[PDB]
């Protein structure tokens, strides 16, 4: 029993991190077979960073300009290369540590493990979900850019996020592997804002479902409701419209617990129109969306 | 308030 | 900015996990050096756990008794002895990734990381406060017992639980890495229950510190109180009773935010007598006593 | 209810 925020164990990903400086810039790099990924941002001084033209700057540079330092070993910088926002630099050594490994881009409402790391050195490791907005709520300082996100399945790493910002709302932006940013965001200091958020109604009832797995039972009604007629209420509460599919997804969940989809739905129906009343569901007095029907099922019991 | 690439000085 | 519930990276205790079999009974064990930790729990059958006299079932017990697989490697069992609930089995092969480490023993209100595992394989981390009452609010499933918790400072490893079992209201119990149980719980399957909790008010104040540095200050206003008139409202509400030393342990926080330590405890004691009313706080709608003041310097701008 | 001893079975 018990329901928490999971990380994935990290330390693949731990065995992956080296220390990126280009003069007094330095963040953090990926190092997977004879290549380094990190965020172009590192070639950026102070002043470039308000209106950076990273070709320039990068056209400016040589091999000898990168210093990757992986622990107490210097790895010699060999080629380089950009790719969209993430930089390419070639090493004479390859990782021997390399997990076998992809690179995914994640859709919103997925979660995924970040490992904050900091002048090449992980610090803490803890789960954030892709926001509707594409932001990301962390908890990054500086010098944690390019630290990455990642799920595990079968000892095959899936990279899904690379750290580059932090918008003024004090939430976090970043990238694919690929060096494309999620959402409609580019690496430089200038004035961004998220699109407005909403509230990811499919991990919401996977998270109700986790409380009656955990014998939090109180919020259940003999009522249901349809789906037209849910999503008609869900609108007006800022949440995502739930989908035929989403209902497929919580079917595993529905059947092991004996509670329909659509009276869940009407569960959280009279949870958004009268509020919790003083009470709590899994230690939470709001209602939870960053756990997926994956995450639920991975932890709860079958 | 600007967007910080939050890079580490060194 | 942004604050997580954030575990340390859990590589290094990763490299010490193996499965331990004794007959039919499965479950996890810590390899450091030449030694194998483990619950006492393994040489239990099904029906010895509900009255088990431990040193009968060991003394019928020999070394071949119990399998040791830390990945596709089996390691022979050469020796074994029982201290208080963990046995030490000796083996041939001492871990080539033992880091350096301690065996500790923590205080209630104090975190640490747990390594869930599950035959032996690491599956999940996340953070834990001891409780006040001695249990732990985790997520564990059968196969985690001997799964371990932990925290790292300066690469040392200090280990401070090992995962025993489940009381009936869904929460934790397990013992120090001698074997020493938190609180006065036994290792049978009998009733039993753990003493009323409370709260943990040092930990509630260094959260609303952290707030603070977030930019999170509506709970803020310019009223002051002493720590006696404080203690008196803290115990109406099933607080711990906040000492001098904890005032001092803040002291860094008060320091960096420009809020005396009396004058948060006047915000808490207003948010006790009037609830939220409908606002959040650091993304919850209660008051969370689960980060320490070190966690919060940890993970907080300085 | 008692207490589990959260062992696996194999």
């Amino acid at each position: 029993s018990g329901f928490r925020k999971m990380a994935f164990p990290s330390g693949k990903v731990e065995g992956c991190m080296v220390q990126v400086i280009c003069g007094t810039t330095t963040l953090n790099g990926l190092w997977l077979d004879d290549v380094v990924y990190c965020p172009r941002a590192v070639i950026c001084t102070s002043e470039d960073m308000l209106n950076p033209n990273y070709e320039d700057l990068l056209i400016r540079k040589s091999n000898h300009n990168f210093l990757v330092q992986a622990g107490n070993v210097q790895l010699r910088v060999i080629g380089h290369s950009m790719q969209n926002c993430v930089l390419k630099l070639k090493v004479d050594t390859a990782n021997p540590k390399t997990p076998k490994y992809k690179f995914v881009r994640i859709q919103p409402g997925q979660t995924f493990s970040v490992l904050a790391c900091y002048n090449g050195s992980p610090s803490g490791v803890y789960q954030c979900a892709m926001r509707p907005n594409f932001t990301i709520k962390g908890s990054f300082l500086n010098g944690s850019c390019g630290s990455v996100g990642f799920n595990i399945d079968y000892d095959c790493v899936s990279f899904c996020y690379m750290h580059h910002m932090e918008l003024p709302t004090g939430v976090h932006a970043g990238t694919d592997l690929e060096g494309n940013f999620y959402g409609p965001f580019v690496d430089r200091q200038t004035a961004q804002a998220a699109g407005t958020d909403t509230t990811i109604t499919v991990n919401v009832l996977a998270w109700l479902y986790a409380a009656v797995i955990n014998g939090d039972r109180w919020f259940l009604n003999r009522f249901t409701t349809t789906l037209n007629d849910f999503n008609l209420v869900a609108m007006k509460y800022n949440y995502e419209p739930l989908t035929q599919d989403h209902v497929d997804i919580l079917g595993p969940l529905s059947a092991q617990t004996g509670i329909a989809v659509l009276d869940m739905c009407a569960s959280l129906k009279e949870l958004l129109q009268n509020g919790m009343n003083g009470r709590t569901i899994l230690g939470s007095a709001l209602l939870e969306d960053e756990f997926t029907p994956f995450d639920v099922v991975r932890q709860c019991s079958g | 308030t600007s967007a910080v690439l939050q890079s580490g000085f060194r």
